[PDB]
């Protein structure tokens, strides 16, 4: 999918059909750093799993 | 926009996007001197058509 | 998550 934002927060959606998801780490991978990407924007990436596995 | 859509070209055929955004410069200038050598291929030639 | 609690 694409990174769209509403107007102040940014979700992941599919591309035919608007369907907003919360930036996970399952929704998402990881390459190279920030500094070699034209046009990167600054944002949180949530963990799905670790705020209820701290036990 | 133009390089979003290029990016999902070469997902389209088994590439991850990356490879796109970390080489974007150095794809722009071969597509570019490709189509150079297209024009001058055509400004120099007798039977392509 | 129920047998990696520790
Ligand atoms: C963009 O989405 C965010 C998150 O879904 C919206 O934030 C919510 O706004 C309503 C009212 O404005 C609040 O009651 C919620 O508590 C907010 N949620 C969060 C998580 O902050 C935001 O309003 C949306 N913006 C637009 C322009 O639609
Ligand atoms: C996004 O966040 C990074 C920090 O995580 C910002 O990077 C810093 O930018 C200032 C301004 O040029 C530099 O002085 C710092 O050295 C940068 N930090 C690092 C670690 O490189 C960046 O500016 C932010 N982007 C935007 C658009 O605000
Ligand atoms: C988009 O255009 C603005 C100027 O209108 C420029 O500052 C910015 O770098 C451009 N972003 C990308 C991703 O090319």
């Amino acid at each position: 999918g694409v990174f769209v934002s509403n107007g102040t927060h940014w979700f992941v959606t599919q591309r035919n059909f608007y369907e907003p998801q919360i930036i996970t780490t399952d929704n998402t991978f990881v390459s190279g750093n920030c500094d070699v990407v034209i046009g990167i924007v600054n944002n949180t990436v949530y963990d799905p799993l670790q705020p209820e596995l701290d036990s | 926009p133009f390089a979003m859509q290029m990016a999902y070209r070469f997902n389209g055929i088994g590439v991850t996007q990356n490879v796109l955004y970390e080489n974007q410069k150095l794809i722009a200038n071969q597509f570019n001197s490709a189509i150079g050598k297209i024009q001058d291929s055509l400004s120099s030639t007798a039977s392509a058509l």
